[PDB]
């Protein structure tokens, strides 16, 4: 679906910011320019433009979140936040099935907004119940954004607080992403220096860090593995991460992509609940084959592919696909994507036979 | 607009002409741009008897 | 076009 | 909805399964297949003033050889308000 001619007009108008997103699980898409923002339907041939200029900052990040349950009419499907330079805006929005296609939308002012404050805004997560959870690169803060319906005199209706308190002594570090599992109740963070941050929510307005996890620890793991790698060491970057479900997985809680192209499965457990430590416990190293137009001819373990080297993008999705955006190249990029061999998996027997084919 | 004036002013001029070997050879490079739906608006008879051979 | 804005009256209850 | 009934072809290849089941159909619902034609064509005819141009000219097509194969009510100012409509698209 070709992005449609006017935000590319919109785009080019742009002075010093555009930033573009997606909702794929309405059909929607987004893109920003400057203090501007514009929704559209991808699914549409001819789509029109939702847009929402009241904004008076640039814009920075945005996201589609589930409502507080009790706050809004029964008809708002989502909550549109919006980051600015200066706001954190909330919308209402209802995305309903009118008629035939994607879900027609519109948007709701709620007379709710907070002052940005000093760290900067660049990842917004949701969980189930709508607790909205904010990060960026001025710091490895996580904030949290709490609504009410009531007016009340001592409160007020939005407010952001922050939920890790650091004192004096800093080091520059910064956040890459923001990353839910509501399955365990639990929020990951990954930083720039590739350190991986868990917290608890142990209380229905509480967050709590529970582990950290820098590359140092990784490479520890990683060393008393039975084999080492060139593919990893301590000038290689975590790029991604990729929540694993309890309902996939008991042990293995999380998966980190490393810009050579390792998938690293990451173990949590409790001392006993949150969890207290976490573990590097399985790799999967790269495929050999690069991409071809022409057809080619064709036990050990592979440790040292580089036909992932870059990945500067990755995602996993339940119960194992996995897309990595490989940037061989400046100007275009390859796709890389596989899933489990689920036949091979449920015929191989015994038990101790199984590998991730 | 002016610019539709002049658009309809200069469409007057070649469908109500009367050198139908104009409007034959004005179908024939019609279709080879692909302006398919500019060939069924012609009202004019020399379209039908060009359609028909 | 800018989308028109619906009041939080039918937004939020009761 | 109307594309769930799967009543009105949109895809060239279903109208030879369509055009047949309209044969036994109760005639309380081949009287309103004009009113049902022309809405759907007005509604692909609204959709595409506001790739998708294609998949909209395709499934206007669809619907005239559907009502072109189909005898029914009003067939002859039905029949030519759906051409009309789709000769705008383009």
């Amino acid at each position: 679906h070709n992005i449609p001619d006017k935000v590319f007009e919109h785009l080019n108008a742009g002075e010093v910011f555009t930033k573009l997103g997606l909702f794929a699980e309405i059909g929607y898409a987004w893109a920003s320019i400057d203090s501007s923002l514009f929704l559209w339907d991808y699914t549409h041939p001819n789509p029109e433009l939702i847009g929402y200029e009241e904004a008076t900052h640039t814009i920075t990040a945005v996201a589609l979140v589930p409502p507080k349950p009790g706050v809004f009419v029964k008809t708002i499907t989502h909550v549109l936040v919006v980051a600015t330079t200066s706001e954190i805006i909330l919308l209402g929005v209802s995305a309903t099935p009118t008629p035939s296609g994607s879900k027609s939308l519109t948007l709701y002012s709620t007379r709710m907004s907070v002052h940005r404050g000093g760290s900067d805004v660049s990842f917004i997560v949701g969980t189930k119940d709508g607790r909205i959870f904010l990060g960026g690169e001025s710091d490895t803060d996580i904030h949290e954004i709490f609504y009410q319906q009531e007016e009340r005199w001592f409160s007020s209706r939005c407010g952001k607080i922050n939920h890790s308190h650091p004192f004096g002594s800093r080091q520059q570090e910064w956040l890459r992403g923001l990353y839910v599992d509501d399955t365990r109740n639990l929020l990951y963070s990954l930083s720039n220096r590739s350190t991986i941050r868990t917290y608890h929510m142990e209380g229905p307005e509480k967050l709590t860090k529970v582990i950290e996890k820098d590359k140092t620890s990784c490479l520890r793991d990683f060393a008393h593995m039975a084999d080492s790698s060139p593919l990893f060491t301590d000038k290689t970057n975590i790029v991604a991460l990729s929540p694993i479900p309890a309902t996939e997985a008991s042990k293995l809680h999380l998966m980190a992509l490393t810009d050579t192209g390792c998938r690293l499965f990451l173990s949590a457990t409790s001392s006993a609940l949150a969890p207290q430590s976490m573990q590097l416990q399985f790799v999967k190293f790269p495929p050999r084959e690069s991409p071809t137009r022409i057809r080619t001819l064709n036990s050990q373990l592979d440790k040292t592919s580089r036909a992932l080297d870059p990945s500067a993008l990755g995602f996993r999705f339940s119960p194992g696909y996995f897309f990595d955006v490989v940037r061989k190249h400046p100007n275009q990029d390859m796709l890389f994507v596989s899933a489990p061999d689920t036949g091979r998996i449920k015929v191989t027997q015994p038990a101790s036979a199984l590998k991730y084919f | 607009t002016l610019a539709a004036t002049k658009r309809m002013e200069a469409y007057n001029v070649v469908n109500d002409s009367s050198d139908e070997v104009f409007h034959f050879d004005l179908y024939e490079w019609y279709i080879e741009k692909g302006w398919t739906d500019r060939i069924l608006s012609i009202d004019s008879p020399h379209v039908i008897t060009y359609l028909q051979r | 076009r800018k989308a028109k804005l619906l009041p939080m009256e039918e937004a939020l209850l009761p | 909805i109307i594309e769930r009934l799967k009543l009105v072809p949109l895809n060239q290849e279903s109208v030879e399964e369509r055009v047949a089941a309209f044969r036994n159909f109760s005639d309380e619902i081949r009287h309103n297949l004009s009113e049902v034609l022309l809405a759907t064509m007005n509604i692909l005819f609204t959709q595409f003033k506001r790739d998708r141009d294609s998949q909209l000219r395709s499934q206007a097509r669809t619907l005239i050889t559907f009502a072109g194969m189909i005898p029914y009510r009003t067939s002859g100012d039905t029949n030519a308000r759906l051409v009309q409509m789709e000769v705008l698209m383009n």
